[PDB]
């Protein structure tokens, strides 16, 4: 067997726990009263992410400004990707298993405008059935998906560590259960989709931002996600952001 | 300028 | 460059189970009778946490599924004391079972309390006599489940003999993290030691689970694996794997 | 020793 563990096997057991969001069933539905306690949510996911993302090999070698930057551009694309893959696996957005946005949800006032990019990733995800391996290898790649123009302190490091889990990715691909005919053709289906993940986080990141800025909204964010919000609002708009494709 | 994020990072 | 070619070592670490609360309320006096009685629950919840852990240990999956059962059965009680060995040392001459159980001096001179306390003690100073480093306790620790097999053999006898191999392999390059042969024979010897240390705490355990006099809950997750072990014990069927003759 | 096997072929 394999006594010597693979990458992805490694991606599996630093897969972060299901949490709840503590959302009263009893007290009826309020497009407020979800926004808020999806960020109480979020913030925790985010705050998850982090222990993740030291987990991952060779990320904790990266300088400590280049680890920062990385969940700083990154946490919507983890957030919306691990969500996409709990809702497929699951038609419904499975925000956590106390909070479901279904039908009824689903049409609460100014809400479909924002879960219909997170249903696109959970739809694309199904259309290609990814398989759990590939999902993983994903993920991470997703952690790496942007650098700053200007480029990264251990730039070397980056490419290296990212080309790495190309080929983590392209083991899953080939290592899934199917026709090996399609193994390119597929790598080429995965790396599109991940390309197509920075639209959708922009969509996202457009609709949560003017949400945190929005004067008179009155939703509360958690003190680890305003940080975060508040310091990319600046960049986001200042396009020193190089957000890598497989594909031109 | 997000001592949080980095205080987790740093152990 | 190194570390996207990970270690064994490494996913031990990943995979070490999370510290559980006794959930021991601290306001109502002590008495042997409630501590042992919470360690049991906390017990129970920890043996549970030992078959996640074990399942993910790279090799054990792949063994028979009856001598995985058989290789818990055995070793459940060596994962705890030496798990709680491992937090002990961490922190004084005290019983670490869990941040809110904490056993002290007081705790110890209760009733029948240290007649078992000093077997888990005698880990704890063994580890911190030795400044046994992390890596080097898990890479112990797995060897500690593959401590020991039936007298006539696992169906998977030869793929367990492989795996256990590997684990003292592991154990090796953790050492070397020149006195690298003398401290593998301390450590292995520390290994060694372990079943004389389970064999008494499992009579002390085993006891209070048959007497009738003492009304002391256990769980059923171990209160099956007690059920079934007893008889094993009076059999010896058990052979107890030796680095050192 | 059912959850036990249980736990385990999981
Ligand atoms: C303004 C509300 N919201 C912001 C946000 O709460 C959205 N949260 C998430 O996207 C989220 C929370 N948990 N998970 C999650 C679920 C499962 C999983 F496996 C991993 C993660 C998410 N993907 C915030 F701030 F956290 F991003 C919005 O984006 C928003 C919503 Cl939800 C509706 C309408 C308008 C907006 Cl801006
Ligand atoms: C009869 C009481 N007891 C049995 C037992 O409850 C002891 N529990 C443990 O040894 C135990 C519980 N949690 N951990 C633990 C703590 C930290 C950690 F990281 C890992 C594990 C243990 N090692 C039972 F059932 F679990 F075995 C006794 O052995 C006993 C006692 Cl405690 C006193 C007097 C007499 C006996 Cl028989």
């Amino acid at each position: 067997p394999q006594l010597t563990p693979t990458l992805v096997s490694l991606l599996e057991v630093i897969e972060p726990e299901v949490l709840y969001a503590g959302y009263d069933s009893s007290v009826p539905d309020s497009t407020w009263r979800i926004m808020t306690t999806l960020n109480m949510l979020g913030g925790r996911q985010v705050i998850a992410a982090v222990k993740w993302a030291k987990a991952i090999p060779g990320f904790r070698n990266l300088h400590l400004d280049d680890q920062m930057t990385l969940l700083q551009y990154s946490w919507m694309y983890l957030m919306a990707f691990a969500l996409g893959w709990r809702s497929y696996r699951q038609n419904l957005l499975c925000f956590a298993p106390d909070l479901i946005i279904n039908e009824q949800r689903m049409t609460l006032p100014g809400m479909y405008d924002q879960c219909k990019h997170m249903l696109y990733v959970s739809s694309e995800l199904h259309r290609l059935q990814v398989s759990y391996e590939e999902y993983l290898c994903m993920k991470t790649l997703l952690l790496l998906s942007s650098v700053p123009k200007d480029g990264l302190k251990s730039q070397e490091l980056f490419d290296e560590i990212r080309m790495t889990y190309i080929k983590e990715l392209g083991k899953a691909i080939v290592k899934r259960e199917g026709n090996s005919s399609q193994n390119w053709q597929r790598f080429y289906q995965l790396t599109k989709l991940l390309d197509s993940m920075h639209e959708v986080v922009e969509n996202l990141l457009n609709y949560c931002f003017q949400t945190f800025l929005d004067k008179t909204m009155s939703i509360e964010f958690p003190e680890m996600l305003a940080e975060i919000i508040t310091n990319q609002i600046p960049k986001y708009s200042n396009g020193n952001i190089k957000k890598l494709l497989f594909h031109q | 300028e997000n001592a949080l994020l980095r205080y987790l990072l740093d152990k």
